[PDB]
């Protein structure tokens, strides 16, 4: 398995005069300019809620926030159960936990983990059948 | 141990620990038949959810039917589970440079092996001398 | 493969400063999966002994990798 | 059985001027720079 994100955004906070402020709020990647001007009041009392690799170039009102992240996860699983059996004999291997689950509260036990159930049928020679 | 488990509260008793249930079928000579139901349970204090005892009631549970020879150490079952996983998180321009790439990224690696064999050994005694 | 954008509709289009206005989010994802099977027919105890000896040596070598020297049994 | 983790991360907190602060928050391995600048206020009262 594998996946790769790539999140990157430039935000502009030119509050040059007037009621308003020509801020380019992009509520896409984590932080935003609206919560940044509320984060001014966070820097007053609480100083709360960061997200992402942030870079803030500002003259403290004339702002520009660049937010970026790049997750990159890989994974590689392998499993090899193996058992001996006769024909027409339901073998089984079960490895790993046994958990409850609600059917209401009227819970019930149920097995979780690697598992295998073979049933062969064996000719006198080649070409076995497996279920 | 012997533990309770909820079936609702309408709890019930249930056995936890190493266990073995054999049923043979014996020819006058070699090549005995065995109906094995072997298991190894456990009980888990670590990973507890918002619910009851996460009873590992099977950790191995091989319920097979084999046909063995009276002095032969044989193999009934197995599991070979290999794993390797790795996540990263970096600034997308600076982690790539293979001179300072350690100084920006954040890695998490996880390798995991579980090897497991279940062997069996039958010995036929019919006179009291061998017993 | 998935990719979302969010831009000012006039300024993100210009392929010189288009990075300085948009906001992108890309997501690539692969999952490869195979399930293989291997049957071996044994009908005499000789081949069963051979399989048992191979698996027992292959677990002895895992014992061969404190964590002091592990033990054989009455084979 | 056996397993081995390996977790390692470098975090940069260059707050050179301006509203903001060019901190590289990686919420991957335990602590982070955001909870470190809140840990300044922890070092004030709780130290948690």
């Amino acid at each position: 398995s594998g996946d790769i994100q790539d999140a990157v955004g430039v935000q502009w906070a030119i509050n040059k005069g007037g009621m308003g402020g020509t801020k380019t709020n992009f509520a896409n990647t984590g932080l935003s300019i609206g919560t940044l001007l509320q984060s001014l009041e966070s820097n007053k009392a609480p100083e709360s809620i960061p997200d992402g690799a942030i870079v803030g170039i500002g003259s403290s009102s004339f702002g520009a926030l660049v937010t970026a992240l790049s997750a990159n996860t890989k994974s590689n699983l392998l499993s090899t159960p193996s058992l001996l059996t006769l024909d027409n004999q339901k073998a089984e291997i079960l490895v790993g936990q046994n958990v409850p689950f609600q059917t209401g509260t009227t819970v019930e036990r149920k097995d979780i983990g690697v598992s295998l159930k073979v049933t062969p049928h064996i000719n006198d020679g080649a070409a076995l059948r497996l279920e | 141990q012997n533990v309770p488990f909820q079936t609702g509260t309408t709890v019930e008793r249930k056995d936890i620990g190493v266990s073995l249930k054999v049923t043979p079928h014996i020819n006058d000579g070699a090549a005995l038949r065995l109906e094995i139901e072997q298991e190894i349970s456990a009980l888990l204090p670590n990973a507890q959810q918002r619910n009851n005892t996460d009873l590992i009631t099977s950790k191995r549970s091989i319920k097979s039917t084999i046909l063995a020879e009276n002095g032969q150490v044989i193999v009934i079952g197995g599991l070979i589970q290999d794993d390797v996983s790795q996540a990263e998180s970096k600034v997308p321009l600076l982690g790539d440079i293979p001179l300072l790439g350690r100084l920006f990224r954040s890695t998490k690696d996880t390798h995991t092996k579980r090897n497991l064999m279940v062997f069996l050994r039958p010995t036929v005694v019919r006179d009291s001398a061998g017993l | 493969v998935s990719q979302a954008e969010s831009k000012v509709p006039l300024l993100g289009d210009i392929p010189l400063l288009g990075r300085l206005f948009r906001s992108t989010k890309d997501t690539h994802t692969k999952r490869n999966l195979m399930v293989f099977l291997r049957p071996t027919v044994v009908r005499d105890s000789a081949g069963l002994a051979a399989l048992s000896g191979k698996k027992y040596s292959d677990i002895r070598v895992i014992d061969g990798t404190p964590t002091n020297a592990n033990q054989l049994f009455d084979g």
